[PDB]
């Protein structure tokens, strides 16, 4: 999925938020990996995409 | 240097108002989990902002 900035680090087991509580939830036994990489040169239009 | 200190005084400290306000980059918390925040009762809070 692709998230503001500022939440990469509520991609966590145990987090709170929006997207930790409305959106994703990952769970406190995840035992896998997370990747996260900036791509404001992919999903960024001029006019805000 | 000046550091401001306040009371809370009577409250329902419900972060999730604040969620379409600001994303919040560092959100560490001590000695208490951010999940449990919202199942807990404070006797005194202080702000340090
Ligand atoms: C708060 O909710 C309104 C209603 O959708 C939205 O337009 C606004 O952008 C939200 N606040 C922030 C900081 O996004
Ligand atoms: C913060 O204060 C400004 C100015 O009074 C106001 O425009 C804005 O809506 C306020 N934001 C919140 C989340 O109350």
């Amino acid at each position: 999925f692709v998230v503001r900035g500022d939440e990469v680090r509520q991609i966590a087991p145990g987090q709170t938020g929006k997207i930790a509580d409305y959106n994703y939830k990952l769970p406190d036994d995840f035992t896998g990996c997370v990747i996260a990489w900036n791509s404001n040169n992919l999903d960024s239009k001029v006019g805000g995409n | 240097y000046a550091w401001n200190r306040k009371r809370i005084s009577n409250c329902v400290a419900d972060y999730s108002v604040l969620y379409n306000s600001t994303s919040f980059s560092t959100f560490k918390c001590y000695g208490v989990s951010p999940t449990k925040l919202n199942d807990l009762c404070f006797t005194n809070v202080y702000a340090d902002s």
